């Protein structure tokens, strides 16, 4: 599951 | 860390360099902290839950450049790792994003006080600046969100507090954005944090002194205009961070 959350943590 | 400044750790002196090592004995540099006592680093849970073996990690102190040995830095391994049982990550959001890192040297010792290695103070519960205050973050993470190489040398920048009110509006983060994060950014999107800088210290000058504010989080891309960092907010998690510390 691809979630845009692992490309908005810093 | 995108605009900003250069700096060194003598400005910075409560900056933790988080590295995990991979079986070849190479080491990649994973995540800031922030030294919160002698024995105790905090950052953030995103950083480590994938490998939450804590003989994975090594925390420098006292470090202003990534892939060198600075004088006067002490290296750590972690004894502890703690990572937020309530930790999740949603369609932007990361929530309850904030860990600690019980440190020691080879020797067993914590933290020795320095010219380069200090503490940073807490806030006290629920006790933020005003929306509209200048605070600074600092990291070794990228510099333009198309870099896939951090900066070797440590930087810093001053960024804004935004409230809530702005920061949950629409074409921001509408709904995403809760009251145990803080938001902040440059009024001319020119600076941000950014990949890399997460963990690390948010750090407003509170009330005659420097205190630990904010935890780089997360956010919509870097320094894109309406989307500003999200950082843990750090006086929201006092009963936390204390009883486990
Ligand atoms: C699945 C997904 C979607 C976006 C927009 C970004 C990332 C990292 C992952």
């Amino acid at each position: 599951t691809c979630r845009q959350s692992m490309c908005t943590a810093r | 860390i995108i605009g900003g400044e250069f700096t060194t750790i003598e400005n910075q002196p409560w900056f933790a360099a988080i590295y995990r090592r991979h079986r070849g004995g190479s080491v990649t540099y994973v995540c800031g902290g922030s030294l919160i006592s002698p024995c105790w680093v905090i950052s953030a849970t995103h950083c480590f839950i994938d490998y939450p073996k804590k003989e994975d990690y090594i925390v420098y102190l006292g470090r202003s450049r990534l892939n060198s040995n600075t004088q006067g830095e002490m290296k750590f391994e972690v004894e502890n790792l703690i990572l937020h049982k309530d930790y999740s990550a949603d369609t932007l959001a990361h929530h309850n994003d904030i860990a600690l890192l019980k440190i020691r040297s080879k020797e067993g010792r914590c933290a020795q006080p320095s010219r380069t290695i200090q503490t940073i103070a807490l806030p006290s519960m629920y006790n933020d600046p005003q929306f509209g205050t200048s605070c600074e973050i600092t990291g070794f993470g990228k510099e333009q969100s198309t870099d896939y190489l951090y900066p070797e040398q440590l930087k810093m920048t001053v960024v804004k507090l935004i409230s809530h009110r702005e920061c949950q509006q629409p074409h921001y983060y509408g709904s995403e954005v809760t009251t145990k994060m803080l938001c902040a950014a440059d009024p001319q999107w020119k600076t941000d944090s950014c990949q890399g800088d997460s963990g690390g210290p948010l750090v407003c000058s509170l009330q005659g002194r420097m205190t630990l504010t904010g935890i780089v989080s997360w956010g919509r891309g870097c320094a894109l205009k309406d989307k500003p960092g999200v950082y843990t907010r750090v006086s929201h998690f006092l009963p936390w961070i204390r009883s486990h510390t």
